């Protein structure tokens, strides 16, 4: 049953009704090898290959 | 022939030392130390 | 002689940082560095003129460069050419991250 104004299908960044546009992850703040220098970030291959970060992009071409 | 530092190095002393040793021993020499320091103070950092 | 030094020297000359040492020695033989260049522009053009397949993979620069050297006395490579003795096999690539 549901009610006026309830929901009933979620879209995409959107989790049980919230904003969701990123993920979580475990994190260390610590100088590593200059790999971070400035800027930068030194990540695992876990990201890549449990597909935590992959996203789908959609282009179109007409004539 | 260099000196031999007791007390520690913070930025000002850093530039005093590349400069002094530019005119030391020359561009050359001194591109080949920078690496060489770079190297270590990443690796204890 | 200092201890452990085999793998910085291996490095520096196998790195190309042999050539960065060379042209500076030779422009301290110069008042004018623009006319140095000028100078060397020139042979490499005579080399390429007369012989020219043998260039492509060596390069004519390289070669003037070398050739100094060698008439003043330090043993250099022609052309700073140097092989890889332990690459796998053909068709292989080294990556130098």
């Amino acid at each position: 049953c549901i009610k006026k104004g309830q929901i009933l299908a979620d879209g995409a960044a959107t989790v049980g009704g919230e904003l969701a546009l990123g993920k979580n992850v475990l994190v260390a703040y610590m100088p590593w090898e200059g790999y971070n220098s400035e800027d930068a970030v030194l990540i695992s291959e876990r990201l890549v290959y449990e597909d935590i970060y992959t996203s789908f992009h959609i282009r179109k071409y007409e004539i | 022939n260099l000196v031999f530092h007791n007390k520690a190095i913070n930025g000002t002393a850093m530039k005093r030392l590349i400069s002094r040793l530019i005119d030391h021993f020359g561009m050359a020499y001194t591109s080949h130390i920078l690496d060489q320091v770079k190297t270590l103070g990443f690796q204890q950092a | 002689r200092i201890p452990f030094l085999e793998e910085q020297v291996r490095k520096i000359r196998d790195g190309g940082k042999l050539l960065t040492m060379d042209i500076h020695r030779l422009l301290l033989n110069e008042d004018n560095r623009f006319d140095f260049v000028n100078e060397i522009a020139a042979e490499a053009k005579q080399y390429v003129e007369n012989n020219r397949d043998e260039y492509g993979a060596k390069k004519a620069i390289l070669h003037v460069l070398s050739n100094r050297m060698n008439d003043a006395g330090v043993y250099r490579a022609e052309a700073y050419m140097e092989s890889d003795p332990f690459k796998p096999g053909p068709g292989y690539l080294k990556d130098e991250l």
